[PDB]
RNA sequence: UUCAUCUAGACAGCCGGACGGUGGCCAUGGAAGUCGGAAUCCGCUAAGGAGUGUGUAACAACUCACCGGCCGAAUGAACUA
């Protein structure tokens, strides 16, 4: 209904810097720095006291103003990815034929292989993306770990994972074989 | 067999779904309007029928 | 005939009796299959230290066949029925009405024993006076 | 509506205006049943009043100044709290405030205040619960008849919450590791509020 | 030698059955016959009503005493002439019984009932025999909850 | 193995399989001879639920006799009495309706005035003066 | 079809050892025996010549599947042995199926027999007269064995605690009731431990896993990865014997012959 | 457009309780809030329906109305074109 300004608030915490061009956005942290390019969005960032942004749509519609929350949230995002990082556990989850999960290398492209799920002879094979560090945990069983900065990475990369491992041909509800996200928190514990 | 917890994980993907009465469609268990533009956003939504 | 024809004719079916010995987990499926075939449940005991239950129920012969199968599906086989003859029940529809539930199974009698379809009614046999 | 509230408004009035002192009882996963047990045991000795935090804040500000020895009660009227007025001995009050004590059922996915460590003794039940024991990888071997546990297993840790099968046995077992009670916070007496211990 | 509890149902003054004795007083092993007919002893008073009975199992020594209930005591305190349960079903219970009873069953309740005045449990057992549908004081129920609570049928706080 | 009622042959067996094993015994080495399997023939009973609304009446062939009747439906429990032997044929009248009046209900005149059992000459159907 | 429909008799002759007759809690003579075996159908279907078979006969082999532990007919068809009061004697099949499919590590394997075992003891337990009472199936007692029929391959535990005492000279009798349950061997100290005590850290493994099924899993790994160097190694410190062409066989194809 | 909740704290969110008479009456082979007809009560109450659903053969066990705890300013519903 054309808001004549809406604001959100970007926090920005001690250790990091937000250099910020037209809508290029890099975030320095002590884990490493992301980018994110938001030249589709036509918001405006500006710095108030080197700890806080604010980016303000002018005459924006429903529409206009709902995606200046989401650039809040897409900064925030990486904010928080470079100071907490981003941990994604995964369980896996298998009625008879134990999921054969492991770390394979060809061409050095640091491939996760899938085998006998639903005891299929196909491998299955879901890259790993730049960014995103894979360990198997112990102390739990059939555990796979997913670890980043960036939350669009890290999310996404478990996703490839789920989403290779569906179930075909049979009754999803009785046959629920797959790999599935059971935590989505932070690299640091508690923070 | 499989574990309760991770049949209940299993369960929150595959199962605890909504379903469009309209097109058919997978959606969250607590969406109010099919995502689907064949169906022009129907309102007209159903729990995903659970097993036995 | 003319005096059977009048007195609202009527037909009566067996019913078998049939005690089932199934475990505390399946005895619900007996019920469902039961419920599926106008199964009429008598009485149910335990069998003192064993969860197995022993379910005594009235199942009509016409609806009894192919009984135990859906009885073993639904109970996952935990289920062992025994079956005999108990006693003959009336159906409460009109046998002479061809629609009726009654009406259905006479009429295929009638059918396969070379007989009429329509069967004659109570003019035939009744001399008017 | 607020109408009804200006009753509890005067009533609250009333209680406070006639008994002595009060408590600032801690009300946290104490049941209705709880709640009536310990009220039915102070018929007459003290009543117990609990409500709408912000309103027992409002009501108190509006009496302040009136009664301003209240002042002091605002800032510990703070989470799921209730107002036990009476006019009898403290010491014993206490007691009876803090006196009902239940071993909660174990709930599944609840937090687990300590340890949950099941033992190798005999329990008396059938063999047929035998199904949850397995369930659990606990060893059970059949003796006189009953389900007597071979090994010390613990099902649910510290911390850790209790899962839904491990909360299964466990209410079997009649086993829990936590117990509530209606615990204390304040006490307001006459004009001064000290803590309650 | 331990008092372990049970609760059953079963009709006033009629016997038991193993039926629902064995899933319970079959691995303690009590001889469900001889509970039978200690039920229909307890029930004995409380002829053709359903009624709890308690069992103080203390090592084959069940109790057969009778739980008190305000259903089967205001239907216990209509009088209510022996009823034929096979010649029809869906008999009614109906009555006009006074204020005293409801006094007296009261006074067995007030024990374990929260009703700390003898008024408040007069009205839960009374408000019981709304439900069963009886008659108080040639009045309904609630008009004599509502009597009650306009202080005319001011109960005896004994 | 046995013979219905309906005048069938009628092998019966535990299950579907044990069935299908058992009649491919019969078909391949027990009988020798090709035979065909259908669902048994249920056999029914015929009765009456009311009083013959209006007098049954039939006249002869040389218009010289005619009969008027009616039809009644015979109580369940004197039913199983006649098929349990409680009610024999054999019996003397006036002694075995010392049995049949005081346990059962009927008066004494109609039980005398008994002619015949149907069908088979000892069924549980009843031709009263 | 694959199935069995009928219950056939066949004889069998059966020699042993002396050692052996005297571990024997029954009044025998001799060193042979006769046994007079029946092959029951499994289907509920055939269920009546199970019990034909089982009044002809006094004792049961209860065959039970470690993939599938305790099934409905496994209920049924050891209630009726129970009812005409015949000893079972239990044996789990099929644990090849659960070391190449389940593959199964370290203690799941155990786990499965000990929720075996006491799912079939539960059977056992309820619908046992007041006869017997020890009428309970225990490994340890030597009263279950563990194998492959397919494989042709089975072993007892009483088997593995009389091949350690040709080797190692330790005790039988009280480790034939050891090697079962919560037994740890503790290696670096020499004492038989009642209890995992967290082996101040790394929890060790038990005599189960660590004497009984370790020696079967080095021989699965090795033949299952194609160890040929690593294969007759086991071999002479398993104590068999080689032939002219059983050596030139590959995996999957070499426990046929071994085991 | 209309009607509602709302700093005496609204919606949403997360967490706690969700009782006693009482397994209300009658039926049912079993029916305990949750296959049914009818009765839609009282007490304690901040609050709890003779019950919102799942569920059990029947119990049980979770769940929801209902009331609270945390945050603090708007929100909800039904319609119109
Ligand atoms: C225990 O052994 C018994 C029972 O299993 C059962 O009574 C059944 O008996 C067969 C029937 C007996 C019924 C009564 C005699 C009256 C009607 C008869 C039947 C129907 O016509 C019902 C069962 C099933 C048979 C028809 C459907 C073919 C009967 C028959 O013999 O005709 O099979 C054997 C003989
Ligand atoms: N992998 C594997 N399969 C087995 C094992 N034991 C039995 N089987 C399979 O089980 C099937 C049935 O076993 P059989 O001995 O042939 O016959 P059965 O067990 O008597 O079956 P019925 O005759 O129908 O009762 C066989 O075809 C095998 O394939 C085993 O130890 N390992
Ligand atoms: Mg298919
Ligand atoms: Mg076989
Ligand atoms: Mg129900
Ligand atoms: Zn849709």
């Amino acid at each position: 209904m054309k808001y004549i300004q809406t604001e959100q608030q970007i926090e920005v915490p001690e250790g990091v810097t937000v250099s910020i061009k037209s809508r290029i956005v890099k975030v320095v942290g002590p884990r490493g720095t992301l980018t994110k390019n938001l030249k589709h969005i036509d918001v405006t960032f500006t710095k108030v006291n080197n700890q806080l942004i604010k980016v303000a749509v002018h005459n924006g519609g429903r529409k206009h103003v709902a995606a200046l929350r989401t650039v809040k949230s897409l900064v925030d995002n990486m904010i928080t990815g470079v100071t907490k990082g981003y941990k994604y556990k995964m369980r896996y989850v298998y009625a008879h034929f134990p999921i054969n999960v492991n770390i394979v290398e060809k061409d050095g492209a640091k491939f996760i292989e899938v085998r006998n799920f639903l005891g299929d002879k196909k491998i299955r094979n879901v890259p790993v993306r730049d960014g995103v560090t894979i360990e198997f945990s112990t102390n739990v069983k059939d555990e796979i770990v997913l670890s980043g900065n960036s939350v669009e990475d890290v999310s996404q990369n478990a996703a490839d994972l789920q989403q290779i491992c569906r179930v075909r041909n049979k009754d999803i509800r009785k046959f629920l074989d797959g790999i599935y996200v059971s935590h989505k928190g932070f690299i640091t514990e508690d923070l | 067999i499989i574990e309760p917890s991770l049949k209940a994980l299993a369960s929150k993907y595959n199962c605890d779904k909504s379903v469009c009465r309209k097109c058919y469609a997978r959606l969250p268990p607590r969406a109010t309007n099919c995502r689907k533009r064949k169906c022009g956003h129907t309102n007209q939504l159903r729990p995903k029928k659970k097993l036995k | 005939y003319a005096g059977f024809l009048l007195a609202d004719p009527k037909i009566q079916e067996p019913v078998f009796l049939v005690e089932i010995q199934c475990p505390e987990q399946a005895v619900g499926g007996i019920y469902s299959v039961l419920n599926k075939k106008r199964g009429q449940v008598v009485s149910e005991e335990q069998r003192p230290g064993t969860p197995l239950f022993t379910v005594k129920a009235y199942l009509p012969v016409n609806e009894s066949f192919g009984f135990t199968g859906e009885l073993r599906q639904a109970t996952g086989g935990q289920a062992f029925p025994q079956m005999v003859f108990d006693h003959w029940s009336t159906l409460g529809s009109d046998p002479l009405d061809p629609t009726s539930k009654a009406g259905e199974i006479v009429l295929a009698a009638r059918k396969r024993h070379g007989m009429k379809e329509e069967v004659p009614g109570w003019q035939e046999y009744y001399d008017k006076l | 509506i607020r109408e009804k509230k200006a009753e509890y408004f005067a009533k609250l009035r009333e209680y406070l205006e006639e008994y002595k002192s009060l408590f600032v009882v801690g009300v946290d996963n104490v049941s209705s049943q709880q709640m009536h047990e310990v009220r039915k045991e102070l018929r007459g000795r003290a009543v117990v009043l609990m409500g709408k935090n912000t309103m027992v804040r409002r009501a108190i500000r509006g009496f302040l100044s009136d009664l301003p020895d209240f002042e002091k009660l605002l800032p510990f009227v703070k989470g799921n709290v209730g107002f036990v007025f009476t006019n009898e001995p403290l010491t014993e009050i206490k007691n009876v405030i803090v006196s009902n004590r239940v071993a909660a059922p174990a709930r599944a996915g609840a937090v687990a205040p300590e340890d949950i460590w099941v033992r190798a003794v005999n329990t008396g039940m059938e063999p047929g619960k035998t199904s949850f024991f397995q369930a659990l990888g606990v060893p059970t071997k059949i003796a006189r008849g009953t389900i007597e546990i071979v090994s010390d297993v613990k099902v649910v840790d510290a911390g850790n919450k209790v899962g839904q099968s491990e909360a299964s046995l466990l209410n079997l077992l009649n086993i829990s590791p936590f117990t509530f009670g209606l615990t204390v916070v304040q006490v307001y007496d006459n004009g001064q509020v000290f803590p309650s211990s | 030698n331990e008092v372990k509890y049970l609760y059953l149902r079963a009709v006033g003054g009629e016997v038991g059955a193993s039926a629902a004795l064995a899933p319970k007083i079959g691995p303690l092993g009590l001889s469900p016959k001889k509970v039978g007919e200690d039920i229909a002893k307890a029930t004995k008073e409380f002829k053709g009503i359903k009624v709890t009975v308690q069992l103080k199992i203390q090592n084959r020594q069940a109790a057969a005493s009778v739980v008190p209930s305000a259903s089967s005591l205001v239907i216990t305190a209509l009088k209510e002439p022996p009823r034929d349960r096979k010649k029809d079903k869906n008999v009614k219970h109906s009555g006009n019984i006074q204020l005293d009873e409801i006094i007296e069953i009261a006074r067995q309740m007030r024990d374990k009932s929260f009703g700390r005045t003898l008024a408040s449990v007069t009205k839960e057992i009374l408000g019981t025999a709304q439900s069963v549908g009886c008659r108080v004081d040639f009045k309904n129920p609630h008009d004599i909850i509502e009597g009650i609570n306009a202080g005319e049928i001011e109960i005896p706080e004994n | 193995t046995y013979m219905s009622e309906s005048g069938e042959h009628i092998v019966a067996g535990t299950g579907e399989l044990h069935l299908e094993i058992c009649l491919q015994d019969l078909e391949h080495d027990h009988a020798g001879v090709p035979l065909k399997i259908s669902p048994p023939v249920v056999a029914y009973r015929e009765t009456v639920e009311s009083e013959s609304s209006q007098t049954a009446l039939s006249k002869s062939p040389n218009k010289h006799n005619r009969i008027y009747l009616k039809a009644e439906p015979i109580d369940e429990e004197v039913s199983l009495a006649i098929e349990n032997g409680i009610i024999n044929p054999r019996d003397d009248f006036k002694a075995r309706a010392r049995i049949m009046a005081d346990d059962y209900g009927w008066d004494v005149t109609d039980a005398r005035k008994i002619w015949c059992f149907g069908p088979d000459g000892n069924g549980p159907n009843l031709v009263i003066d | 079809r694959g199935i069995t429909i009928k219950s056939t008799a066949i004889s069998l002759y059966s020699e042993m050892s002396d050692e052996d007759v005297k571990e024997i809690k029954q009044k025998t003579d001799g060193n042979s025996f006769l046994i007079n075996l029946i092959d029951s159908p499994g289907h509920v279907d055939f269920s009546s010549e199970v019990t034909a078979a089982l009044r002809v006969t006094d004792g049961a082999l209860v065959v039970v599947d470690t993939i599938e532990g305790v099934c409905v007919q496994t209920e049924t068809v050891l209630r009726q042995a129970l009812g005409e009061r015949i000893k079972p004697v239990v044996v789990i099949n099929k644990v090849d199926r659960a070391l190449l499919e389940l593959q199964v590590s370290k203690e799941d394997l155990y786990q499965t027999f000990a929720r075996t075992v006491e799912s079939v003891n539960v059977i056992v337990s309820t619908y046992a007269d007041e006869v017997l009472g020890d009428v309970q199936v225990y490994p340890a007692r030597g009263t279950v064995a563990f194998g492959s029929g397919l494989h042709g391959w089975a072993f007892t535990i009483r088997q593995f605690a009389t091949r350690y005492a040709k080797k190692f000279g330790v005790d039988k009798a009280k480790m034939m009731d050891r090697l079962w349950g919560d037994s740890f061997f503790n290696p670096k100290t020499k004492k038989w431990t009642n209890k995992d005590t967290d082996a101040e850290g790394k929890p060790l493994e038990r005599a189960f896993n660590m004497f009984i099924l370790d020696p079967i899993f080095r021989l699965f790994t090795a033949i299952m990865n194609f160890k040929k160097d690593e294969i007759p190694v086991l071999l002479e410190k398993l104590e068999i014997v080689l032939k002219g062409d059983e050596k030139d066989l590959e995996g999957k194809a070499l426990l046929k012959v071994v085991m």
